[PDB]
């Protein structure tokens, strides 16, 4: 994407580093951030034998889809609505990560302005 | 891959058998109408190989490509992989153009 | 069982790309003496072959008609 | 080299036509360029100076090597072709039939009766074939691999058995 | 450039012999002289002898030999989902907690 | 493949030559010598052999090809290589 | 046209070799007597290969010479000189000394690590 | 790829002769990998086997 | 062991008192019955070896070697009786006597409980083997081959004799059970460096060790078929068996004394596998294959781990059946074309189909196709050598590549391609020849089902 | 026409 | 059943009850019924017949008990008669210890399969027990060589005990 | 047999072979058109892609440049 | 064969060069021993180093697969030059040019892969977040230690 062009062909000092992000406190600029809520208990994901990479904040929708899949067998075309619920939840999770990348970039942009203006 | 690749080889075997063990595409041609069922399978196998939407090949190859350009990955590997996908459509077109289309280039005893 | 070969007098380059070759050779003062040996490849059922676009669209006419008929059935099946 | 100047030019002609055919592919395009190539050969057909003729042949070979197809067409059963020697595993020499068990030979009584006649014909002719070769060969052995015909009635051409009885090209 | 008369004559004589040889390779009507020696039923005895008899042997072998030893057949335990009822004990697995039921 | 016959091979050998514009189809016989009777040259002979290779789908080595100077010789060479005895 | 550069594994085509052309009566004489040797050897072979009463192997002296030349005849023609001694030393002692220091060095390192407890052997109980 | 392939394929039907490019030979002869490796490696190994190890 | 020694001796009166037309039938039948009873030796215990008397014992190392030895005598008789058909009757009986006397020395050698008794029998096998090679070999070079065989062995054996007697003087006993409990460590000194060498060089020559192997291509090629069968299958294993026993009393000096000989073997196998690629003589090719395989046995014995001893034992048994089968396969060709040149007769699969199956099966076992016991042994040795030093995987891996090339090269050159036109006496395979081939391969492949009985004492 | 197939003896 | 549940433990089985949410018939349900009728039933009768024959001929075999003899620690040096018994005992215990490590390895492998994608957390006890037993086995028997014996095992133990004494001496 | 070879002529065809080929060629295009109608998302995109430059600083908690 | 027909020592004199050439069925003009460097070739003729794949396919060889004639001297390295092994036939592309293009292609691709590893492609997305202190317990973390808390917030 353009972000690579800015970091590699441009100035990487104001570009998030995907490996080390975030480099700012969570609460900087955010008076009272809500803590992310988890619906599915650890025991429930354990008993559903979800793959560890699947045990994220959307796991409660996955559990419903897998249960529907089993109960609707052999109709492998049912559970479409449950699959979408899980797919949409993962889309919202991905959007959040996109925002975290934009917040990190905008702070690194600010941190340079607040250094250039102070420098002069 | 097992499905359309085994089909493609059986289609080439059908052509090779019918032309007295001829294997060079430069000596095929004009088989689109002469071998209708082999032609259909060859086109279906070629379209599946190139990721034609909703054929068997599309359900693996397409997900692989969009999982590879959204990953944290070597940029040369990603770019080389994308060019190879383009090359896949080129040699596929070679078989259909030279084996099925145009005028027959095989010996006179049909 | 003798295989009766077709009469050789029926192979003629007229009306085939071989006739074009002869004209481009005639300009330079040459002739193609084997043109009639190639003519069978441009005649009969080997004349006129699909293009590459046409090859891909084999069966598209009936497949589309079935597709049109199918969505009509599905659509009305939901409405009623 | 044991090929005359004529045989080298004629060979170069055929070889260049085949490689030209591999580049052109389409028959009409091949016919057009085969005639231009023929015109080039006809242009020096009457060159009398052998020295100038040889130089023309040298250049033509150099040009052919530069312009040859890296992957020319080969007939499937030609050397290098995809069917070359494909059926050698099915060619069994005729002498293997002498080892067949009698119960195997009893299955083809008519075939092995004829086979005996051929073997009889081989024995009874061998001496004349050797004698004919002895009396037509100059002292110090033959100078060529050519062989003579039979010169009489009932004589068979010397050294014929393995030509006549060789395995069929498609034995099985 | 063609054949010399000697060359032609030798080829002529070999050709007669070769063609006679090839003719003699043809089989007579009686040869070979052999010594002394619907789908449903055909498909039924295949299923019987190749599917049923083997599965009989394998089931006997697994049930009374392989499964009488520890850890020979190990199954992944079934997935348990909220709301399932266990057959062994009848325990009812509690449902998951209420979602924000957001849809789009 | 459908088996060849001596008459089958001869017909196709003559068929090809009748489609060669340098041979008169009325003066042509199985015994017509390409140089002495039909008045062709050696460059022409190479093309005739090339055309019989394409016709029957197998190559004739140059050493063998240069000796085939009449249609009957081509018929005999092909029948010999394909084990055709009729 | 860049000229053909022959290699050991990519020989020169005859159609590009000058020796093929500009033939002399001396070259055509050599070819004639080469073809004579081949014709004489062919006749000797054919007289046996076509013999109806022959049953066995036509012994070939050329094959016998080849297998003998590449076995029994080597030592009689061996001479210890600068070439053979240097080659014998290089390909006979050379590799043995090389692999010795490779394995000795590797195994000395491993033993040192095991003594101190710095080599991971947590589940290593098969050897 | 299909569009570019079609143009390249259709240009084989024109009456124009073009000398092969270096890239064309590289592709046709498989990058010369079999031509080089399958002559060089067998030669070195097989010659060593006879000259040094055995003789 | 008297239940095997006495009947083995009784084979000699049986052969000499047989009718002139029944010497092969009688000896083959009764050597098979002896082979049958040898299975009673597999009464092996987890802790204790089977100790019969003050003279003889059997353990999981000697038991499989004994069973292989007694099985080979019947097979050597069938392999021999064709080319000895024209032989004088009394000379035929003497030939069989040499084979019987060789078996007698072998079964006692593998079971002698005292090392000096082992030495005398270990050496007594030279006499019948030497007579078999020089008397009944075909070529002029058999005389030279006997001399090389005799003096290569003796040059190493005579120092061993002095070392053993020295060990008895200082320890007071050479009984192997006693040596298990009275063994003391060997501390570094130039005196002990040469005790170690004298204890190991006789066995290395027999293996053979690379560098000391020149006697084997000569001897294994000049011998008659029966001589080659026993030389490859059993006599080479006297070296391996001897090393496996005597290394008990050489620790810890084996730690650094093994290095020169591990290097000779690791590099030797790659050198002798490469030689096989350019061999023109089929029997010579097979002989050089034995050197390559026995190099693994030497390395496995020297590194001295539980896995390498199991692998060494499996390799010795597997090689014995394979190498013996290959010599027999090549002999069948030689009995038809009277030449050992590999390229002489080609495309034989076209003329001898079933015998081409045996060639394939023999070749596959030679290149160690899993799960053959050839692979089991070769894999166990590679596992233990990797632990000894990881870099050895490079040399083991390369040898596995080269071994496949020459194993299939021999198969392709002789069996595939086009038959040689002028060779017209390839008669169909006899029943004797087919049975002789199947009596190697069938037991070899059956042992895969129960490999624990050929893995030795450390299983 | 059925032709004779030359094979080595299979009996043994 | 046939083996001891304590030596080869298996957690209680919890199979969920069928909860079909489809009108369609389940092919597995009818295949299971066909399997019971055409396979399990005739196989069971053939076994019940065989068990009727084994009950008419009931006979017993026993597990060999080995009385304990003195260890190599109690043997006077070069006293073969006592060394032999201690050595044979040590070899018997060596084979048994190999089988103990095999039991613990078989528990570990069964747990990994049984727990599915949750094995990394649900098999921590079996991993720990495997780690401890492998450590003990390594201390007893590792690096002894092909010519291992009770004497060599004792020397390895004494060397280990000496180092442990010295390390404590540092404390 | 059922089909005889021809010389320099287009081969003989059976009605069955031509009809079956057309049917499966047609079935290919029905499937693609049917799936494309009901599953165009799998080819064009399942979810919108947000434009990160359209997000307000208060959404992202980027504080004013003064404090 | 008899001892007079087997290979011998390096030929010292023209009379011995004529005997060797006759023994090997060669012309004395065409006969050339290997150099007398003590490597053990003796008088065995030095023949051109060419594969058997290079010989005329259409000639009637006594050994068609080998393309040898009965009685002709075999190359010292005949078994290395059979058609299954080393091929020496002319190539359409010069050997040195062939090596340059192959090596150049490989070196360039390896160089470009190193560059692509230095400048990896990735999406403008923050790290994926997992619940329960980053799945500390699930991933095998010790349950007897309280992990360094990991908190993820909304945005
Ligand atoms: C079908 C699927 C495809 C699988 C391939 C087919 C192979 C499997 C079929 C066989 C199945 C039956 C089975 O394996 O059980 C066999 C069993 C192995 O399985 P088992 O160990 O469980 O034994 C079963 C019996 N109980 C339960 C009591 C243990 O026994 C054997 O393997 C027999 C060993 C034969 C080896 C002896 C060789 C003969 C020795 C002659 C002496 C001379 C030889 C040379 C000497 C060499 C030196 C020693
Ligand atoms: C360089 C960097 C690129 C990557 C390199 C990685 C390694 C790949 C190269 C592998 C070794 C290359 C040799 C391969 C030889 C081969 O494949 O056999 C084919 C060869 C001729 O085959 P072909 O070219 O197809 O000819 C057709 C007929 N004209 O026919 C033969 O000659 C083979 C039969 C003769 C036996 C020769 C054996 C040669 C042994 C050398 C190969 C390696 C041996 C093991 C060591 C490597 C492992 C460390
Ligand atoms: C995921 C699967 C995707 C499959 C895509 C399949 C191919 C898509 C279309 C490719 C281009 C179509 O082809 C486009 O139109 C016509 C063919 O109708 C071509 O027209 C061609 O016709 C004749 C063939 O008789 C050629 O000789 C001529 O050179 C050219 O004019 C154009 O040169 C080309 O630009
Ligand atoms: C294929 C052949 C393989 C050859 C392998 C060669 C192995 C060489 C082993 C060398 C080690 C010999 O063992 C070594 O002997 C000397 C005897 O002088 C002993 O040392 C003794 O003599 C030396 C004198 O040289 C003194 O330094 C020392 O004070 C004394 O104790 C060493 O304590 C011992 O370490
Ligand atoms: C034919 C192929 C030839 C290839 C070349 C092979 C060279 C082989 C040299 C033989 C080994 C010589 O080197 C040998 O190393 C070992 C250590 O590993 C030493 O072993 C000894 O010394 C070490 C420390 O040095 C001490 O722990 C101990 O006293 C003892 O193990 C030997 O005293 C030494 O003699
Ligand atoms: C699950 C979806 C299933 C969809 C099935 C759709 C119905 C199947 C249709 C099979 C078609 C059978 O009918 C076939 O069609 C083709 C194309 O028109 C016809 O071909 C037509 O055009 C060609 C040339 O343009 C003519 O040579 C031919 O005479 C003419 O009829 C065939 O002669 C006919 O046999
Ligand atoms: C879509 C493809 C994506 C991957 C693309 C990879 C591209 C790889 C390019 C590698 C090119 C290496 O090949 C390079 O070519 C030139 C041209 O012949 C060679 O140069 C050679 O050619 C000519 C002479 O004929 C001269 O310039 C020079 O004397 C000679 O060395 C180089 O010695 C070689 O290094
Ligand atoms: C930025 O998002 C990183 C992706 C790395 C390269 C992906 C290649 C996509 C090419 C887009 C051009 C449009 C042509 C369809």
């Amino acid at each position: 994407g353009a972000h690579l062009a800015r970091r590699y062909l441009g100035d990487a000092s104001v570009e998030p580093d995907p490996l080390r992000m975030p480099t700012f406190p969570p609460d900087y600029g955010f008076p009272e951030r809500k803590e992310r809520e988890m619906v599915a208990t650890q025991q429930e994901m354990n008993d559903a034998q979800l793959v560890l990479q699947q045990r994220d904040y959307c796991a409660h929708y996955l559990i419903r889809f897998l249960k529907c899949k089993r109960d609707s067998f052999p109709n492998f075309l049912a559970c479409k609505h449950e699959r979408h619920d899980w797919d949409y939840c993962e889309h919202l999770d991905y959007v959040k990560r996109m925002k975290e990348f934009e917040r990190e970039r905008r702070l690194l942009q600010r941190k340079k302005r607040r250094e250039q203006r102070e420098a002069d | 891959h097992a499905f359309f690749k085994a089909m493609l080889f059986m289609c080439s075997g059908s052509i090779i058998h019918s032309l007295n063990d001829e294997q060079d595409i430069r000596k095929m041609g004009g088989l689109f109408k002469a071998m209708p069922f082999t032609t259909t399978a060859l086109i279906v196998g070629s379209l599946a190989l190139t990721g034609m939407p909703f054929l068997t090949g599309f359900y693996s190859k397409d997900l692989i490509i969009e999982a590879a350009n959204t990953s944290y990955t070597n940029a040369w590997a990603l770019l080389m992989t994308l060019i190879a996908t383009s090359f896949t459509a080129i040699y596929s077109t070679r078989i259909i153009f030279f084996a099925l289309l145009g005028q027959p280039r095989f010996p006179t005893l049909v | 069982s003798k295989m009766e070969l077709p009469d050789y007098k029926q192979w003629k380059i007229e009306g085939t790309p071989l006739e074009t070759v002869q004209e481009k050779l005639a300009a330079r003062g040459l002739r193609d003496p084997w043109g009639r040996n190639e003519a069978w490849r441009y005649m009969g059922g080997f004349a006129n072959n699909v293009s590459f676009v046409g090859a891909l669209l084999k069966g598209f006419k009936w497949g589309f008609a079935a597709f049109v008929v199918a969505i009509g059935a599905e659509y009305y099946l939901e409405s009623q | 080299a044991y090929l005359t100047h004529q045989q080298k030019v004629l060979r170069l002609y055929k070889r260049a036509l085949r490689h030209l055919e591999s580049w052109c592919i389409h028959r009409d395009k091949y016919r057009y360029f085969a005639c231009l190539l023929r015109a080039r050969f006809d242009e020096h057909k009457n060159e009398k100076d052998m020295v100038k003729a040889t130089q023309l042949l040298r250049e033509a070979e150099e040009e052919f090597w530069h312009g040859q197809h890296p992957q020319p067409y080969i007939f499937p059963e030609s050397p290098g072709g995809t069917s070359y020697e494909r059926y050698e595993c099915y060619k069994v020499p005729e002498w293997c039939l002498d080892d067949w068990h009698p119960s195997e030979k009893a299955m083809y009584p008519d075939y092995f009766a004829k086979r005996e006649q051929w073997k009889k014909l081989r024995r009874e002719s061998w001496e004349r074939e050797v004698k004919q070769l002895q009396e037509e060969t100059p002292v110090g052995g033959p100078r060529t691999e050519a062989l003579p015909p039979a010169r009489k009635q009932g004589d068979l051409p010397p050294l014929w058995w393995h030509i006549v009885t060789r395995p069929r090209e498609r034995p099985m | 450039s063609g054949y010399t008369p000697e060359e032609k004559l030798r080829l002529q004589q070999l050709r007669e012999l070769r063609r006679r040889w090839l003719k003699d390779q043809e089989l007579s009507p009686r040869e070979p002289v052999l010594p002394p020696q619907y789908k449903t039923y055909r498909h039924s005895i295949f299923a019987f002898t190749h599917v049923l008899i083997p599965v009989w042997i394998i089931h006997y072998y697994l049930k009374y030999h392989v499964t009488t030893k520890p850890y020979t057949i190990v199954e992944k335990k079934p997935r348990i989902f909220p709301g399932d009822t266990i057959l062994e004990t009848g325990e009812v697995i509690p449902p998951m907690k209420e979602f924000p039921d957001q849809h789009h | 493949a459908p088996p060849l016959t001596l008459e089958g091979i001869k017909d196709r050998v003559l068929y090809v030559l009748k489609l060669y514009d340098k041979i008169d189809p009325e003066k042509l016989s199985v015994n017509s010598h390409f140089m002495k009777d039909l008045g062709l040259d050696s460059l022409d002979q190479v093309e005739i052999i090339m055309a019989m290779e394409d016709e029957f789908g197998f190559e004739i080595p140059d050493i063998d090809a240069e000796k085939l100077m009449c249609p009957q010789e081509i018929v005999d060479y092909i029948a010999d290589k394909k084990d055709v005895y009729e | 046209f860049p000229k053909y550069e022959a290699s050991r594994l990519s020989s020169l085509p005859t159609t590009l070799d000058p020796a093929e052309y500009d033939i002399s009566s001396e070259t055509r004489k050599a070819q004639a007597e080469r073809l004579a040797i081949r014709s004489r050897l062919k006749r000797e072979y054919q007289l046996q290969y076509y013999d109806p009463s022959r049953r066995g192997v036509i012994e070939d002296p050329a094959l016998v010479r080849w297998t003998y030349a590449r076995s029994a005849n080597i030592y009689p023609n061996f001479r210890p000189n600068t070439k053979t001694s240097l080659l014998g030393a290089l390909f006979g002692i050379g590799p043995l000394v090389f692999w010795y220091y490779v394995f000795k060095t590797d195994r000395d390192r491993k033993e040192k690590l095991i003594q101190e407890g710095k080599l991971d052997r947590t589940f290593n109980i098969s050897y | 790829g299909f569009i570019l392939a079609l143009e390249i394929s259709n240009m084989t039907k024109n009456l124009k002769y073009h000398y092969p490019s270096n890239a064309f030979k590289f592709s046709t002869l498989l990058g010369y990998f079999p031509t080089i490796m399958h002559r060089l490696a067998p030669y070195m190994n097989l010659s060593m086997s006879q000259k040094s190890a055995s003789s | 062991m008297l239940k095997y020694i006495i009947p083995t001796i009784m084979l000699m009166p049986l052969t000499w008192l047989s009718k002139n037309n029944m010497i092969w039938v009688n000896s083959t039948a009764h050597s098979l019955l002896i082979s049958f009873t040898s299975l009673l030796l597999m009464n092996q215990f987890g802790d204790n070896s089977l100790n019969f008397s003050l003279l003889f014992f059997s353990d999981s190392l000697s038991t499989p070697l004994l069973i292989l030895t007694m099985w080979l005598l019947p097979l050597m008789l069938m392999a021999s009786q064709h080319h000895l058909s024209k032989e004088n009757l009394t000379r035929k009986k003497l030939f069989i006597t040499m084979l019987i006397s060789l078996q007698l020395f072998l079964i006692m050698t593998f079971t002698a409980m005292e090392l000096i008794l082992f030495y005398i029998l270990f050496e007594a096998t030279l006499v019948p083997t030497l007579i078999i090679i020089t008397r009944w070999g075909n070529q002029t070079e058999r005389l030279n081959a006997g001399l090389y065989f005799l003096f290569y062995t003796l040059a190493g054996s005579l120092p061993l004799l002095v070392a053993l007697i020295y060990i008895q003087n200082t320890v007071g006993s050479l009984n192997f059970l006693m040596l298990q409990y009275w063994v003391q460590p060997v501390h570094n000194s130039w005196s002990n460096v040469f005790m170690w060498l004298a204890c190991m060089m006789a066995f290395m020559v027999k293996m053979p060790l690379y560098g000391l192997h020149l006697w084997l291509p000569k001897a294994h090629v000049e011998a008659p078929i029966a001589g080659s069968m026993v030389l490859a299958a059993v006599l080479l294993k006297l070296g391996g068996y001897g090393m496996l026993r005597i290394t008990l009393i050489l620790n810890p000096m084996t730690d650094f004394m093994a290095y020169p000989f591990i290097m000779l073997s690791l590099w030797g196998m790659i050198m002798t596998s490469s030689i096989c690629l350019r061999q023109t003589d089929l029997k010579s090719l097979i002989a050089y294959s034995s050197v390559s395989h026995m190099a693994l046995v030497i390395v496995a014995i020297l590194i001295q781990t539980p896995w390498s001893y199991m692998g060494a034992t499996a390799l010795m048994i597997a090689h014995g059946l394979t190498s013996s089968m290959l010599f027999c396969l090549a002999n069948s060709n030689y009995e038809r074309i009277h030449s050992r040149t590999m390229i002489l007769a080609r495309g034989l699969q076209t003329l001898l189909p079933l015998m081409a199956t045996w060639w394939l099966l023999a070749s596959l076992t030679n290149l160690a196709l899993p799960p053959t016991i050839n692979l089991i042994g070769e894999l166990f040795v590679v596992m233990s050598t990797f632990s000894w030093s990881n870099i050895t995987i490079i040399l083991m891996g390369v040898n596995m590549v080269i071994t496949a090339l020459y194993s299939l090269y021999m198969l392709i050159m002789t069996q595939r391609g086009k038959y040689t036109y002028h060779i017209n006496n390839i008669s169909p395979s006899f029943t004797r020849e087919n049975a002789l081939m199947s009596l190697h391969i069938l037991p070899l492949l059956l042992l895969t089902l129960n490999p624990k009985i050929i893995l030795g004492p450390l299983y | 026409k059925r032709l004779f197939i030359i094979k080595p003896s299979g009996f043994y | 059943d046939s083996w001891d549940k304590d030596v080869y433990p298996e957690p209680p089985r919890r199979t969920p009850a069928p909860s079909p949410q489809t009108s369609l018939p389940n092919p597995i349900t009818y295949l299971t019924k066909a399997f019971d009728l055409l396979v399990d039933r005739p196989v069971t009768l053939v076994r019940e017949f065989i068990e009727r024959q084994h009950a008419k001929n009931k006979y017993y075999y026993y597990h060999r008990e080995f009385r304990r003899v003195p260890d190599i620690t109690e043997c006077q040096e070069k006293d073969v008669l006592c060394m032999f018994e201690a050595e044979m005992q040590w070899r018997r215990d060596y084979k048994v210890d190999q089988e103990i490590v095999n039991i613990i390895q078989e528990r570990l492998k069964a747990c990994q399969q049984r727990e599915g994608e949750s094995h990394r957390q649900n098999c921590a006890k079996e991993l720990e027990q495997f780690t401890q037993v492998v450590k003990a086995y390594q201390d007893r028997y590792h690096d002894l060589g092909a010519h291992y014996s009770a004497r060599k095992c004792l020397a390895k133990q004494k060397q280990r005990m000496l180092a442990e004494r010295k390390a404590a001496k540092e404390a | 047999a059922h089909i005889e070879p021809r010389y320099r002529q287009f081969p003989q065809l059976t009605r069955s072979q031509v009809i079956q080929a057309e049917f499966f060629s047609a079935t290919m295009w029905f499937w693609i058109l049917w799936r494309f109608w009901h599953d165009s998302d799998a080819v064009l995109g399942h979810f919108p892609y947000p434009d990160p430059s359209q997000w307000t600083d208060e959404e992202l908690g980027i504080p004013p440049d003064d404090e | 064969i008899t001892k007079d027909m087997l290979p011998g020592p390096y030929p010292k004199t023209p009379e011995e060069r004529a005997a060797a050439a006759k023994k090997y069925n060669m012309r004395v003009e065409d006969y050339e021993p290997y150099p007398d460097d003590g490597t053990g070739y003796g008088d065995y003729p030095k023949l051109p180093d060419r594969s058997q794949q290079e010989r005329d396919p259409w000639y009637d060889w006594d050994h068609p697969d080998l393309r040898l004639n009965w009685g002709e001297p075999m190359h010292w390295d005949l078994d290395m030059y059979i058609r299954n092994r080393v091929d020496t036939s002319p190539t359409p592309v010069n050997w040195n040019l062939m090596c340059k293009h192959l090596f150049g292609f490989v070196a360039f691709m390896l160089f470009m892969f190193w560059v692509g590893e230095t400048y990896p492609a990735y999406q403008p997305v923050g790290p994926k977040q997992y619940p329960y202190n980053n799945l500390y317990l699930e991933r095998g973390g010790d349950p007897n230690k309280e992990p360094e808390p990991v908190v993820h917030y909304e945005i």
